[PDB]
């Protein structure tokens, strides 16, 4: 009965999440700011996002960013992501109708 | 059991390619630094010599400069060789010929480690540093203690005819980790103590560590050799250090060991490390786009667009 119940669109729903979690990491990692410590900061400087809108085109920390940061969304193993996130969902299907 | 060494080789290609990428490449891949007082450390040169194959070491040492050793599974190769880093490409067939070299370095004398690279069959793959041991004097601890703090599987060696408790190589190493979960232990220069003797040290808990200690006589065809006698020695009282015993002993144990540990400890390191050049490769590529609006560029392009406006001047 739940094989008959499960199919597809969950399955949807799921490795949609992850993948935005996954942009959340991206995102952080490339474009915004660290931890604190009382250590003193890397400059950085150009690095503002704020002056994102109304800046010339052909500027990295958008240009060259958003490049790298798809090449590297893309090029993670998204393959062994959604492995192992439908692994965890069936998992728990299983030990729910095990209950 | 390939696959095994192998990871160990792509790692310490990569300890190497990070220390070598620039200025801010702070980070860095650990490794094995091997400490030893004065008798032990002459059995701690001695077994280092003895691990692999015969090579210049001991003798009048100012041991002010550490050797990084990086050695590379050999299989395929039928000719004992090490190679110099900074004498790239340059292959080296008889030992001798590098005792007089790194010995010649030895006495130059900055503090910089020269980097070494050897390729022999029987060796396995490791990653060892050598810096000088405990014996001025205050300057060499200063740097042998500064190289102990950080997260390297250190450890030591220890001549059998000192007490534990006094040899200073063991005695930092718990000086620096005292948990002892980082620190393995050798008992050297073993020959010429009873098998009660073998017993005590070999197996302790006066001083209990992870990875436990490693009991061991080091000193053509040398290697065989010393491995002939490490399996015919103990056949002189086998039962007190041999199978089933609790103590291990010989080169080969000791060496499988310090395989496993080396993978394993690197990688832990990996994680954080990589994550760590994930954000000097952003700086690097954002740097890129500022400066010289990352396009590609070689000098015989920059040369070309010169000399073309040169000549239309001219004309």
């Amino acid at each position: 009965e739940f094989a008959s119940s499960f199919g597809r669109p969950q399955l949807q729903t799921l490795l949609k999440d992850a993948l935005d979690q996954k942009v959340l990491d991206q995102l952080a990692a490339r474009y915004w700011n660290r931890p604190i410590e009382d250590l003193s900061p890397a400059p950085r400087e150009p690095d503002n996002i704020i002056d994102l809108p109304k800046a010339d085109p052909d500027s990295p920390y958008w240009h060259r960013q958003l490049d790298t940061a798809c090449s590297g969304l893309t090029r993670l193993g998204v393959g062994r992501l959604a492995a192992t996130v439908a692994a965890s969902a069936i998992q728990q299907h299983v030990e729910k109708l095990l209950d | 059991d390939d696959n095994m060494m192998f990871i160990t080789k792509k790692m310490i290609e990569i300890r190497n390619l990070l220390q070598k990428v620039g200025q801010g490449s702070t980070v860095t891949l650990p490794s094995i630094v091997v400490i030893g007082s004065q008798s032990s450390g002459k059995s701690s040169v001695l077994e280092a010599i003895v691990g692999h194959e015969f090579l210049p070491k001991g003798s009048n040492m100012i041991t002010r400069r550490p050797i990084e050793l990086t050695l590379v599974n050999d299989p395929e190769a039928k000719v004992d060789y090490g190679e110099f880093p900074d004498l790239g490409l340059a292959r080296v067939t008889d030992f001798s010929l590098i005792q007089k070299t790194l010995t010649e370095l030895n006495q130059s004398v900055t503090d910089d480690p020269i980097r070494l690279t050897i390729h022999s069959p029987n060796i396995p793959d490791l990653s060892l540093i050598d810096l000088p041991g405990y014996i001025l004097k205050r300057k060499i601890t200063e740097l042998c203690d500064k190289y102990i703090r950080g997260p390297n599987i250190i450890l030591a060696i220890s001549a059998a005819d000192t007490d534990l408790a006094n040899s200073t190589a063991l005695q930092a190493s718990r000086r620096v980790d005292p948990r002892g979960e980082r620190t393995i232990g050798v008992i050297t220069k073993m020959d010429l103590v009873e098998p009660e003797k073998g017993a005590a040290i070999l197996s302790d808990r006066q001083y209990p560590l992870k990875l436990g200690y490693v009991g061991v006589i080091s000193k053509g065809n040398l290697l065989a050799s010393i491995n002939r006698n490490e399996k015919n020695y103990f056949g002189s009282h086998p039962t007190e250090f041999g199978p089933d015993s609790g103590v291990s002993t010989g080169v080969m144990t000791l060496r499988k060991k310090l395989l496993q540990v080396l993978e394993q400890q690197m990688s832990s390191k990996l994680n954080e490390t990589t994550e760590a050049i994930q954000r000097e490769l952003e700086e690097t590529t954002y740097q890129f786009k500022v400066q010289y609006n990352e396009q590609p560029m070689s000098a015989e392009s920059y040369l070309a667009a010169s000399l073309d406006d040169f000549k239309h001047q001219f004309h």
